[PDB]
RNA sequence: UGGUUCGUGGAGCCAUGGGGGAAUCUGGGCGGACCACCGCCUAAGGCUAAGUACUCCGGGUGACCGAUAGCGCACCAGUAC
RNA sequence: GAGCUAGCCCUGGCCAGGGUGAAGCUGGGGUGAGACCCAGUGGAGGCCCGAACCGGUGGGGGAUGCAAACCCCUCGGAUGA
RNA sequence: GAAUGCCGGCAUGAGUAACGAUAAAGAGGGUGAGAAUCCCUCUCGCCGUAAGCCCAAGGGUUCCUACGCAAUGGUCGUCAGCGUAGGGUUAGGCGGGACCUAAGGUGAAGCCGAAAGGCGUAGCCGAAGGGCAGCCGGUUAAUAUUCCGGCCCUUCCCGCAGGUGCGAUGGGGGGACGCUCUAGGCUAGGGGGACCGGAGCCAUGGACGAGCCCGGCCAGAAGCGCAGGGUGGGAGGUAGGCAAAUCCGCCUCCCAACAAGCUCUGCGUGGUGGGGAAGCCCGGGUGACAACCCCCCGAAGCCAGGGAGCCAAGAAAAGCCUCUAAGCACAACCUGCGGGAACCCGUACCGCAAACCGACACAGGUGGGCGGGUGCAAGAGCACUCAGGCGCGCGGGAGAACCCUCGCCAAGGAACUCUGCAAGUUGGCCCCGUAACUUCGGGAGAAGGGGUGCUCCCUGGGGUGAUGAGCCCCGGGGAGCCGCAGUGAACAGGCUCUGGCGACUGUUUACCAAAAACACAGCUCUCUGCGAACUCGUAAGAGGAGGUAUAGGGAGCGACGCUUGCCCGGUGCCGGAAGGUCAAGGGGAGGGGUGCAAGCCCCGAACCGAAGCCCCGGUGAACGGCGGCCGUAACUAUAACGGUCCUAAGGUAGCGAAAUUCCUUGUCGGGUAAGUUCCGACCUGCACGAAAAGCGUAACGACCGGAGCGCUGUCUCGGCGAGGGACCCGGUGAAAUUGAACUGGCCGUGAAGAUGCGGCCUACCCGUGGCAGGACGAAAAGACCCCGUGGAGCUUUACUGCAGCC
RNA sequence: CGAUGUCGGCUCGUCGCAUCCUGGGGCUGAAGAAGGUCCCAAGGGUUGGGCUGUUCGCCCAUUAAAGCGGCACGCGAGCUG
RNA sequence: UGGGAGAGGGUGGUGGAAUUCCCGGAGUAGCGGUGAAAUGCGCAGAUACCGGGAGGAACGCCGAUGGCGAAGGCAGCCACCUGGUCCACCCGUGACGCUGAGGCGCGAAAGCGUGGGGAGCAAACCGGAUUAGAUACCCGGGUAGUCCACGCCCUAAACG
RNA sequence: CCGAGGGUAGGGCCCGUGACUGGGGCGAAGUCGUAACAAGGUAGCUGUACCGGAAGGUGCGGCUGGAU
């Protein structure tokens, strides 16, 4: 549930927070974590080539188990569930009985206390992770591997999930949560479950200050410049378009596609996303 | 008001210093010019 | 594509980024598309004095200057600033 | 050339005093249970007033200046983008 | 002889402006050739959250002393941050290095690029972050946590003794972290004392007093005490912590658990060592054998790595502890003691400024710490004042105009003016009281009003004590006293009504614009399946993101409410294995050059051959667009209705003389005596209209209109007063500008606006204070305008090309 | 065009006279009072306010009257802006 | 205390028929639609036929002049949770009762907020017809909505 | 002290009036259509919603107070 606030300021009154509820543990695991290295959206040439960015809150990084395939078959307790900053997703914090412990993203349901595992016999419950390949047509399973060994790469953002469709040989088809219709392969891993967090969507920023708490700094419209800086720059008073609206680079931005046409994956892929 | 000359040791020896014109073939052109047009100091006087 | 006087021209020659791809003198390249004839020359390895250029340096000499000239500097100047 | 200025990055520092009184929590009431109401407690906020500090609203002065942008009065922000 | 030429010299303006904050001076004494300006004394004023003190930058001898005054100093100079010389900076414990790492930089491996070079996990460098051992006092002209004195401490080497499986760059723990709020106990600092110590004082009407005035501490090992911080112990299992591990992790069991224990720090005490006032004598002596005590206030500092709450979720690495590995176990390491050893650089002085950044001894700018007392509710605000520091490096007179800054003003009260611009008014605190509207927070300090000093008497609660006294904090009730006046000085909102725009706090054109502009939460379209799209880069490599469609890019719109209509013919984007066109290339009917020939060489039709384009469809919060004429209703007027041309379709809701309305001050209504503005309406909207959004909207605004009350020198309409200038005398002494000048008025004339020409008129020679009509006054080779086959920024369905993409 | 600052206002005037008022006069379709119309006359006078940047103009309240023009549309080294 | 019938209510699962779209196959000149047509779709291969898949919505036969509920209303099947009601026994309580201004709850559909979901249907809207005209009826399209969760709205020929 | 009332300021309720505007009643000698009454020529009515010169239409659900 998100949380609101009564209107004793103009901005508290839209702002909404997350409820946090299902947070357990307020500190992170300290071999766990290692310091974000913060950009500014600014490349090794020192210049931005992400516009926008930098100011937020200093973040630490958590270390997240995306392989899982890692340690079949041996189970771990789940000993709390907690906040990451780097994700929209909360993170569950894994006591594995070898005594090693790892993070995973947390997916909607997990309970602390319980006990979850990885592998091709794994039960078909929430928290498991398995090959594609043995995992029944119709779950709905998060954090996909997108080819095998290389990590978990689908699916990751607070509340999405992906759902097994069918099967083609070495392949299943998933639903991505784009709705898009792909092939991925069946030795990859998915862990069932959706990632939980679901009510992230809802949260309104509320002020100009809460975006600048998350690193994200102003954005101008091509609009409010001038013909030097961008398509839309210039003109006496306001100005409609005049041209194809564009992207600061002249590309044209309502529209045109820009997926590479002979791509290799374009074999993979059944049906390009909905809506 | 606030004017553009603010000292700074470090910051002058770090930027206009011998081996910051080493370091570059821009730098190194100045030294070669400098010393063939017979300068005193090579380089910004500075004191450490 | 560049080089040549040659700017696509009738455009050869020399060079070569791409593709294809030989032969050993009865071999090959050239004489301005091409062909014949008649000649010239030996590619795809390397070196080679001298005669040539310059003047930081030394000397000699001026129908060259003479301290606003002549080098930016005749003087502690690439200095003071 | 970013010792001015603009943005970002790493690491530190600063923000008198006063006011308002969110959520929560406790208690009382209420009900089938509730919602909810009251009190106390609490101490939220690009909240309020106002120094430092950061500004530069209106006016006057200055105008071969004290100053190649200053001075006086006034005025904006002042836990936050 | 001219180039607003170039370099230099010297004039003019001119003994003119100015001499750099209006904090301020006066006198006596000294010194010296010379004194407002240097020294000393007394008096006066100014700063005192500083204009005092300590650090860091930067500066670089400016420090101290002697001897000097040409120049430097806005005057003077005997003085000085100036000239000459001589002296002066002392560290194992402060800071930095021989320690750690951050961003970043560099960079074995490796990757990339015509060259130069660009990248790059490790490593290395890199600090104002981490880590690490010194406090108090004395001494010099000038250094001192550095020398001295006292009491403490660190590492390294060697040794002795006791202990122990010792050993590391490898494993682990720890270091280790936010913001707001905050407890207990301390300390810093401060106030009081009838107590303690002190030179002395009794004035001028009174006072020999519980009088006045001054001071009443600092540092300190172990031990002890108080207050906090950190931390469970034992056993068994073990497959994880890229080897090993008894360590750490994980599971189980036993004991302990808001305790204790162990440990670390703060504070108190503590052997000892220091300091020690006023005043009085000449920095020093005395005071003094100084006293060195009690109470109160009390941190933002300390215990600390404390506590709670919150969301935006808050460095690393070494030191250090522990684990084991090669090894080694006569070693090694730990603990205690002893002896020895302990390097390099900085240290003067300025440091909110006359020594730093501003060309100047420049009213500007410059980070951190300390920053006393009283009173005003609080405070770092305000006034005064301590310590300490200053009177700002020209003065002396005078008492015009005018200017600046300031004070008052009869009657009036906005009549001023573009405008209440400016200045008044209001003004803190306590109490009463407070509207529309509202998103229920607010609007609100709405508005408006009362109180406010001192004296006496009665009385309530809290802190510290002890439960009491004293001290400190928060009050209540009663009776009075004085003045024009009690936040008696200083600091401290004028208010209301009503529209436009923008939701809001924010941001901006450094130096003419702070806004209605930008941003903003939020809404929508669109791209993007991840070696993402996208951006930078030739590339490698990076950003995106150690993210993954609840995400990331781009675009418009801009809280919120109610909404967002019709047109897809053109352009864009999307989709469309047909068809048309379509390059290289394929193909080779047919043809040509040459040769006696085989042959060599050239042209070349059909036909096959991509993207793109054409073509077919979709698409508007994609670019965009959203009509005209004729007729018709019981009188006129109009036209719900009919007809007709045109178009891709003809503007919906809402709004409308508007930040848009030309005609225009439209018309009507409101407000005013009077209203081109303002508000409300109407609608023939020159030329609104729905995300270049439409219409509204509480709250907000140094935004822009209109009105009212309050109050005023804004004004009728001006007067007086103050100080700083202006003026006069001494000192120092610019400037732009300047063809030369012996430089009047009129009417004419003249290249059309004459001191300079004609005619007349007027006029003795030369200044000083003032005014600005002229010298087409000065400044700036007009910025508007045009011209130049001049330049540059920007645009596009101009031309041509390139990157990029297909 | 190697610069002649440009509307309005304020301030300060000064001049013309085709006179707004005041003084003198002729004609009158001048009984009187009050007008009209022309002539002479420039000595002096010629108000305060609402609107608007306005000049102009309209309006309110008065007046003997509420004149029109010139002076670089007088006057920015005099101010405003 | 024994028993009973029932689409009474809530949750979670879950089955087959059909429609639509996509994929594969096979096939060709029309399909569709009306009173008749036209728009529309179709040689860029539609309709009709076979196989695969996706997704939402409603549950045919049983079905009734049936049943359940206070009403609004409720219908495939399964389980869990849960209300009302009837019968028999004549065992317990001992008038503990009726109605009920206010209050509180529930309340078809449409509609509204936030988020899902979207096959068929379908206001608005485009177009074809009909017609004197035809902002309609009929035809081809088509967005809200119809569906789910949660919060609102609180109407009705909410009727016997 | 209290005190008629006066004065200042802010509120509440009611009456009158107002550019302009919304519908309503009526009149009737008009224009436009023909929504309801018959199966009223699309059964009607209905709550709601969107829409149209106008009666009205359509969607969803409901009622019969529906002809055959
Ligand atoms: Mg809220
Ligand atoms: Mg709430
Ligand atoms: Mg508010
Ligand atoms: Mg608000
Ligand atoms: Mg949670
Ligand atoms: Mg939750
Ligand atoms: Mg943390
Ligand atoms: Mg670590
Ligand atoms: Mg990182
Ligand atoms: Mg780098
Ligand atoms: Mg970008
Ligand atoms: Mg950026
Ligand atoms: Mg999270
Ligand atoms: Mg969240
Ligand atoms: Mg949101
Ligand atoms: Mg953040
Ligand atoms: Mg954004
Ligand atoms: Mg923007
Ligand atoms: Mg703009
Ligand atoms: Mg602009
Ligand atoms: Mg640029
Ligand atoms: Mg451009
Ligand atoms: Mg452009
Ligand atoms: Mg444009
Ligand atoms: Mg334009
Ligand atoms: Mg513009
Ligand atoms: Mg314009
Ligand atoms: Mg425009
Ligand atoms: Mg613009
Ligand atoms: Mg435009
Ligand atoms: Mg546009
Ligand atoms: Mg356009
Ligand atoms: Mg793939
Ligand atoms: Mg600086
Ligand atoms: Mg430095
Ligand atoms: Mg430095
Ligand atoms: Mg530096
Ligand atoms: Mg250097
Ligand atoms: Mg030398
Ligand atoms: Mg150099
Ligand atoms: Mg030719
Ligand atoms: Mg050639
Ligand atoms: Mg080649
Ligand atoms: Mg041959
Ligand atoms: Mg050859
Ligand atoms: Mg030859
Ligand atoms: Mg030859
Ligand atoms: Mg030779
Ligand atoms: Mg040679
Ligand atoms: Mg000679
Ligand atoms: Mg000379
Ligand atoms: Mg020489
Ligand atoms: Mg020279
Ligand atoms: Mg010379
Ligand atoms: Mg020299
Ligand atoms: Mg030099
Ligand atoms: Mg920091
Ligand atoms: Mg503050
Ligand atoms: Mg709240
Ligand atoms: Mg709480
Ligand atoms: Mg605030
Ligand atoms: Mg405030
Ligand atoms: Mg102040
Ligand atoms: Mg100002
Ligand atoms: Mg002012
Ligand atoms: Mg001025
Ligand atoms: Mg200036
Ligand atoms: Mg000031
Ligand atoms: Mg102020
Ligand atoms: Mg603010
Ligand atoms: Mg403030
Ligand atoms: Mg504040
Ligand atoms: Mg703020
Ligand atoms: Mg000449
Ligand atoms: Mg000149
Ligand atoms: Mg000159
Ligand atoms: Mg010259
Ligand atoms: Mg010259
Ligand atoms: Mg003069
Ligand atoms: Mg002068
Ligand atoms: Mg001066
Ligand atoms: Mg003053
Ligand atoms: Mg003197
Ligand atoms: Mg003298
Ligand atoms: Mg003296
Ligand atoms: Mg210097
Ligand atoms: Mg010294
Ligand atoms: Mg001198
Ligand atoms: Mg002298
Ligand atoms: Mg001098
Ligand atoms: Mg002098
Ligand atoms: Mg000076
Ligand atoms: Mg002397
Ligand atoms: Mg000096
Ligand atoms: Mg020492
Ligand atoms: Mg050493
Ligand atoms: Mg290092
Ligand atoms: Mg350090
Ligand atoms: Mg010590
Ligand atoms: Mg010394
Ligand atoms: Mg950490
Ligand atoms: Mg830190
Ligand atoms: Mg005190
Ligand atoms: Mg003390
Ligand atoms: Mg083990
Ligand atoms: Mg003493
Ligand atoms: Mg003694
Ligand atoms: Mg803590
Ligand atoms: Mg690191
Ligand atoms: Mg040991
Ligand atoms: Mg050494
Ligand atoms: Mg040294
Ligand atoms: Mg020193
Ligand atoms: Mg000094
Ligand atoms: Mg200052
Ligand atoms: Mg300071
Ligand atoms: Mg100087
Ligand atoms: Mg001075
Ligand atoms: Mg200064
Ligand atoms: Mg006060
Ligand atoms: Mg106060
Ligand atoms: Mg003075
Ligand atoms: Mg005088
Ligand atoms: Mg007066
Ligand atoms: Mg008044
Ligand atoms: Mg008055
Ligand atoms: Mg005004
Ligand atoms: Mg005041
Ligand atoms: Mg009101
Ligand atoms: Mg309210
Ligand atoms: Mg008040
Ligand atoms: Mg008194
Ligand atoms: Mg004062
Ligand atoms: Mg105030
Ligand atoms: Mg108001
Ligand atoms: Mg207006
Ligand atoms: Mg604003
Ligand atoms: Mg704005
Ligand atoms: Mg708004
Ligand atoms: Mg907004
Ligand atoms: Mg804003
Ligand atoms: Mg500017
Ligand atoms: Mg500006
Ligand atoms: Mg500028
Ligand atoms: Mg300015
Ligand atoms: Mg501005
Ligand atoms: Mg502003
Ligand atoms: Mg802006
Ligand atoms: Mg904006
Ligand atoms: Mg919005
Ligand atoms: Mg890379
Ligand atoms: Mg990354
Ligand atoms: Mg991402
Ligand atoms: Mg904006
Ligand atoms: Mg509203
Ligand atoms: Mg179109
Ligand atoms: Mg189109
Ligand atoms: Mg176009
Ligand atoms: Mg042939
Ligand atoms: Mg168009
Ligand atoms: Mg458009
Ligand atoms: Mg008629
Ligand atoms: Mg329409
Ligand atoms: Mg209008
Ligand atoms: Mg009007
Ligand atoms: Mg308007
Ligand atoms: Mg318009
Ligand atoms: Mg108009
Ligand atoms: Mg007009
Ligand atoms: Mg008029
Ligand atoms: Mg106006
Ligand atoms: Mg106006
Ligand atoms: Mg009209
Ligand atoms: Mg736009
Ligand atoms: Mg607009
Ligand atoms: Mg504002
Ligand atoms: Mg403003
Ligand atoms: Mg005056
Ligand atoms: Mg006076
Ligand atoms: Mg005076
Ligand atoms: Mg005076
Ligand atoms: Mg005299
Ligand atoms: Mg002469
Ligand atoms: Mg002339
Ligand atoms: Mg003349
Ligand atoms: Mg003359
Ligand atoms: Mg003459
Ligand atoms: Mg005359
Ligand atoms: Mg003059
Ligand atoms: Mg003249
Ligand atoms: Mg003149
Ligand atoms: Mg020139
Ligand atoms: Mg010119
Ligand atoms: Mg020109
Ligand atoms: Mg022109
Ligand atoms: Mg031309
Ligand atoms: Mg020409
Ligand atoms: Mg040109
Ligand atoms: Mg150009
Ligand atoms: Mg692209
Ligand atoms: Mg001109
Ligand atoms: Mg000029
Ligand atoms: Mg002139
Ligand atoms: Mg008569
Ligand atoms: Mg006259
Ligand atoms: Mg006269
Ligand atoms: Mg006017
Ligand atoms: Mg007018
Ligand atoms: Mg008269
Ligand atoms: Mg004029
Ligand atoms: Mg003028
Ligand atoms: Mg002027
Ligand atoms: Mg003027
Ligand atoms: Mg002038
Ligand atoms: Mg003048
Ligand atoms: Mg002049
Ligand atoms: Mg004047
Ligand atoms: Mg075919
Ligand atoms: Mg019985
Ligand atoms: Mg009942
Ligand atoms: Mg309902
Ligand atoms: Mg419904
Ligand atoms: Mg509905
Ligand atoms: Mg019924
Ligand atoms: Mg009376
Ligand atoms: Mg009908
Ligand atoms: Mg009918
Ligand atoms: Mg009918
Ligand atoms: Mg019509
Ligand atoms: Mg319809
Ligand atoms: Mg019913």
């Amino acid at each position: 549930a998100v949380k609101k606030f009564k209107p004793y300021t103009p901005s508290r009154r839209f702002m909404t927070v997350a409820d946090f509820s299902e947070i357990t543990k307020t500190e992170p695991e300290k071999s766990l974590v290692k310091p974000l290295k913060k950009t500014g959206g600014r490349n090794n040439q020192g210049r931005i080539t992400v516009r926008f960015r930098g100011g937020g809150h200093k973040r630490l990084y958590r270390i997240i188990d995306f392989k899982r395939w890692d340690k079949v078959g041996i189970p771990a307790k789940v000993a709390a569930i907690e906040y990451d900053p780097n994700r929209s997703a909360r993170i569950a914090l894994l006591h594995y009985v070898d005594g090693e412990k790892r993070y995973i993203i947390a997916p909607d349901g997990l309970q602390v206390g319980q006990q979850v595992v990885a592998g091709p016999d794994a039960p078909i419950q929430v928290g498991n992770a398995l090959p594609l390949r043995f995992i029944p047509v119709g779950t709905v399973v998060h954090a996909v591997e997108l080819e095998p060994k290389k990590g978990a790469k689908l699916a990751r953002a607070a509340g999405t999930s992906a759902q097994i469709q069918g099967r083609e040989g070495d392949y299943v088809i998933l639903r991505l949560p784009s709705g898009e219709l792909r092939k991925v392969h069946g030795e990859c891993y998915a862990t069932v479950g959706a990632v939980g967090n679901a009510d992230h969507k809802n949260i309104v920023l509320g002020k100009a200050g809460r975006s600048r708490w998350l690193g994200r700094r102003p954005h101008v419209r091509g609009a409010a410049m001038n013909p030097v800086d961008h398509p839309h720059g210039g003109g006496e008073g306001r100005a409609p378009r005049g041209r194809p609206p564009a992207s600061p680079w002249g590309w044209q931005t309502k529209g045109l596609k820009t997926r590479k046409r002979r791509k290799p994956s374009s074999r993979f892929i059944i049906a390009r996303r909905k809506k | 008001m606030k004017r553009t000359w603010q000292p700074n040791r470090r910051k002058r020896a770090k930027t206009h210093g011998f081996r910051a014109r080493m370091r570059t073939p821009g730098g190194r052109k100045v030294l070669k010019r400098r010393r063939q047009k017979g300068r005193w100091r090579l380089t910004p006087a500075v004191r450490k």
